[PDB]
């Protein structure tokens, strides 16, 4: 599932780079407590590296 | 406090709620359906304004 | 349903003690208002006496 398509490197070279060499990992995190009023993050998104 | 025990190491402050200071809690009976034990009459829950 | 488990005595007095004569009777509780934004309790729990 790794692809780039080529074409792009004859267009854009730095974006192709940064595809290339630095994947992304998106991923949703939350926290949960029990007995709070308190709102914490629930569904936020990130991007690990 | 789940058990009748209090001497300094336990934490009766309710912790990331803190709802408990400012407003109690209402434990109480409703109000008595009736203010005359023999005799029965309607009274009404009013709007103020 | 009042059992305390006689064995109990034999091992432990005190507990055997508070268990009998100091009944907890757990119960949960919430507030809830209609037109505000405002974070409440909810589900907290109390054991009263």
């Amino acid at each position: 599932l790794a692809k780039i398509d080529a074409t792009l490197t004859k267009v854009d070279m730095n974006a192709a780079y940064i595809f290339a060499l630095r994947p992304t990992f998106p991923y949703s995190y939350g926290y949960k407590q029990r007995f709070s009023n308190r709102r914490l993050t629930t569904s936020a998104v990130c991007y690990a590296r | 406090a789940s058990e009748p025990i209090f001497n300094t190491s336990i934490n009766l402050t309710p912790p990331y709620d803190d709802t408990s200071h400012t407003v109690i809690q209402n434990l109480s009976m409703p109000q008595m359906l009736s203010f005359d034990p023999y005799y029965e009459s309607t009274f009404y829950v009013v709007s103020a304004d």
